[PDB]
């Protein structure tokens, strides 16, 4: 998306629902990679639950 | 056969010196602490920069985040799923990782009740 605008000045505009766990993920989605531990069985992020239910 | 010769290239490794002895050679033929004495070694015949020169270099990106509220379709619907069973299961009771991504596919694709919800029309 960067590439193709590569010049002249670029507007991305972004929507995110609000009042939602959308905006959570936003801010901190990394929680992806952190939990790269082997699948099919995590069962990590423990605090990071605060997220989902606001 | 040429005069001068000139290259291109992104970034050389900092160790294994033998590449760069090899295409110090190769640009003329006529050679047969430690990082700063490599540079040292390396002053004339070097020309590099960061990109630290982007700034104010007509480099302008422009990201706007825009907050819009939920329709109250999509209220009744969020409502609807966190108010379920699966809030046990958002509570870490069973396979974690599986019910969570489930549930933030699900509250994703609610971003708009015609897709989970198809309205349709009321034939007779």
């Amino acid at each position: 998306c960067d590439r193709i605008g590569r010049c002249k000045d670029i507007h991305i505009y972004r929507l995110v629902s609000g009042n939602s766990i959308e905006e959570k993920l936003l801010k901190n989605g990394t929680k992806d990679l952190i939990r790269e531990v082997a699948a099919q069985g995590n069962d990590y992020s423990m605090a990071f639950l605060t997220q989902r239910t606001i | 056969q040429s005069q001068q010769r000139l290259l291109l290239i992104d970034s050389p490794l900092h160790n294994t010196f033998l590449e760069l002895w090899t295409m110090v050679h190769f640009l003329v033929p006529g050679i047969s602490k430690v990082v700063i004495r490599l540079h040292r070694v390396t002053q004339p015949f070097i020309l590099r920069r960061t990109k630290r020169d982007v700034e104010k270099q007509l480099t302008k990106k422009y990201e706007h985040v825009l907050k819009c509220r939920l329709s109250n379709r999509q209220k009744a619907l969020y409502e609807d799923v966190i108010l379920q069973p699966g809030t046990q299961e958002a509570l870490k009771s069973g396979h974690f990782v599986n019910v969570l991504s489930i549930l933030v596919r699900l509250q994703r694709i609610c971003n708009h009740p015609g897709l989970v919800e198809p309205r349709h029309p009321g034939s007779s």
